């Protein structure tokens, strides 16, 4: 069984 | 704040602009479980029971640091770029085991409070800099997210050495010295 | 020096009970600004600081997001903790144990220290004794000292006065032994 992790959310801004 | 009987961080994750360099690392109860080499994309276990039963993707923890790299560009823009502050670390030494002359030991310099994640940790025995033997923590977490890291230095206790452990850090004037020997 | 600039990501699970009572909170920081979160006794993300409503606002608005962030209290804390229970959790490293004490003339105060090395898990039991009295009083303990390899120490010290012919043991009970280890130090 391999480990998962928490997924980092990504924000929303102009580039 | 918050009681448990374990707690676990499945996902410290850091990006920081100077470098630029990440980390990505599984801490449980307080001890580091692997860190993801971000260049080679290899994760690197932390003891021997994990390397043989564990195993953790790479690629999530260079997926997660790159949405970071993301996440840090829209804070800046968003903060006037608002600069990390440079804190003080704290130095200590210890040995790893009881004292004896003659029987191999370790000592171990905890390098504490330390941000931003940025550090210079060396080894002085009688003055003189030490190449061999020295091994180090990745950072690890602390709730006021500031970080500590450990380095640790083999040696033979003896009656005619003395050890320094030495720190470098932006929150320093000079090179903070911690000193040990046997009693 | 050269200007930094610091991103953290932190994604917490806490466990009490086994897996039946846990918690999940994820932490945005940047620098050491903690400016967002998802906590999952709340169920949504919330800005904690003027940096945050852009992103919370922006995750809470993506059902998937959501709804993903809100699994991970199973498929992510719970998920790797049965795997912490077949390595972790079942890791037992014996402690070694030494006396020393801290010069040592006879009606003259000393300090006698237990030093308990190199053992995991971190819950220890420690009891110095006079002959056969235990000794409840006059003893001062180090915190607890993580050394970062996944072992602890700490280290027991018992204000005493050398007498002859008293007889001192440290008492050693950790989850990694069968027996307690006993170790003693006789005056002269
Ligand atoms: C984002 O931060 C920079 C650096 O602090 C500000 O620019 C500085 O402004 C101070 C005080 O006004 C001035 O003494 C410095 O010369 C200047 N440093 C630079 C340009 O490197 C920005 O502030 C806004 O910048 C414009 C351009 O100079 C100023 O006309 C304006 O007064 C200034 N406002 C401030 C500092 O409050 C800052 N940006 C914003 C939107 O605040
Ligand atoms: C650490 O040492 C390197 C190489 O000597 C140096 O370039 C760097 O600036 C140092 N980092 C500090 C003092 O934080």
């Amino acid at each position: 069984v391999e480990e998962l992790y928490l997924v980092a959310g990504e924000e929303g801004c102009g580039g | 704040d918050i009681v448990a009987d374990h707690v676990a961080s499945y996902g410290v994750n850091l990006y920081q602009s100077y470098g630029p360099s990440g980390q990505y690392s599984h801490e449980f109860d307080g001890d580091e479980e692997f860190y993801v080499d971000l260049e080679r994309k290899e994760t690197v276990w932390q003891l021997p029971l994990f390397r043989r039963f564990r195993r953790f993707d790479p690629q999530f923890a260079l997926t997660n640091i790159a949405v970071l790299k993301h996440n840090l560009n829209c804070v800046i823009k968003r903060s006037n770029s608002t600069a990390a502050t440079n804190e003080v670390p704290e130095v200590t030494v210890f040995s790893k085991s009881p004292v004896t002359l003659g029987q191999p030991n370790t000592l171990i310099c905890l390098v504490d409070n330390i941000f931003p994640p940025v550090v210079n940790i060396t080894w002085l025995s009688n003055g003189h800099s030490v190449t061999e033997g020295v091994s180090e923590t990745s950072f690890l977490s602390k709730s006021d997210h500031s970080f500590f890291k450990i380095s640790y230095l083999t040696f033979l206790p003896s009656d005619d050495e003395i050890y320094d452990c030495k720190v470098e850090h932006w929150g320093l004037d000079e090179p903070l010295l911690k000193h040990w020997e046997p009693e | 020096s050269p200007e930094d600039f610091v991103y953290q990501f932190k994604g917490m699970c806490y466990f009490t009970n086994g897996t039946e009572r846990v918690r999940l909170v994820t932490r945005y920081i940047y620098n050491r600004e903690e400016y967002a979160r998802f906590d999952s006794d709340v169920g949504v993300y919330r800005a904690v600081t003027p940096l945050g409503p852009p992103a919370a606002e922006y995750w809470n608005s993506q059902k998937e997001v959501l709804e993903r962030t809100r699994a991970e209290l199973d498929t992510v804390c719970r998920h790797n903790y049965q795997l912490e229970l077949r390595t972790t959790l079942q890791r037992r490293v014996e402690p070694t144990v030494t006396i020393s004490p801290s010069t040592e003339a006879l009606n003259h105060h000393n300090l006698l220290v237990c030093s308990v090395t190199d053992f995991y898990p971190a819950q220890i039991k420690v009891r110095w004794f006079r002959n056969d009295q235990e000794e409840t009083t006059g003893v001062v303990s180090t915190p607890l000292i993580r050394n970062g390899d996944w072992t602890f120490q700490i280290l027991v010290m018992l204000e005493m006065t050398p007498q002859r012919g008293d007889v001192y043991t440290c008492h050693v009970e950790h989850p990694s032994l069968q027996n307690p280890i006993i170790v003693e130090w006789r005056a002269q």
